């Protein structure tokens, strides 16, 4: 393991920030979104790669103690490195049917929505800093220091 | 008519076609009526 003494009681102390049920315990659906929340940023496929189950009862029901949550974290701490800023400007460059950073809310809306895992109605709005109205021009150099800085 | 639709702000069979194009997809069978006859071939 990578981490620190310091470290794993940090994550210890973080684990028990969270108001569970009282199930001592981390649920393989929301534990995901823990380690987006704690640390770094995994996908969704991500999840099932660190060789959580990609098949079960329900996600709900499958539910981890701590001693298997650390590493579960550790694998994506170590191995799921994010890209560079000069990769997600070079991304949202190709992206920009403008060519200036003036993106168009509705292609944004649709390269969430319709392309790889469909992000909901809810995120989007949540996500955006700008608006949608018959314009819906918003820049995306300012969305990528944002996402970069999560 | 359908791609290149113009929206103001953003089935099967179905359309709404603008006031233009409604007019342009009903010119064939205007023109049709009085361009066309019946053959042995057609």
């Amino acid at each position: 393991c990578d981490f620190s003494e310091e470290q794993t009681a940090e994550f210890k102390e973080a684990f028990q920030l969270f108001d569970r049920t009282g199930d001592g315990k981390i649920l393989y659906s929301q534990c995901g979104d823990v380690m987006r929340a704690l640390g770094q940023n995994p996908t969704n496929a991500e999840v099932m790669k660190v060789l959580g189950n990609p098949k079960s009862d329900e996600m709900n029901l499958k539910t981890l103690n701590f001693e298997q949550f650390l590493p579960m974290m550790q694998t994506i701490a170590k191995n799921k490195d994010q890209g560079c800023f000069e990769d997600y400007v070079e991304g949202l460059r190709v992206f920009d049917k403008e060519g200036n950073g003036t993106v168009m809310g509705a292609e944004i809306r649709h390269v969430l929505v319709t392309l790889g895992e469909k992000m909901t109605e809810e995120e989007v709005e949540q996500l955006v800093a700008g608006h949608e109205d018959s314009n819906g021009c918003i820049n995306y150099e300012e969305l990528v220091r944002m996402v970069l800085s999560g | 008519a359908v791609v290149a639709s113009s929206h103001k702000g953003k089935q099967g069979p179905s359309f709404s076609y603008g006031e233009l194009e409604k007019q342009l997809l009903q010119a064939n069978p205007i023109l049709e009526a009085f361009g066309n006859a019946k053959t042995v071939k057609n």
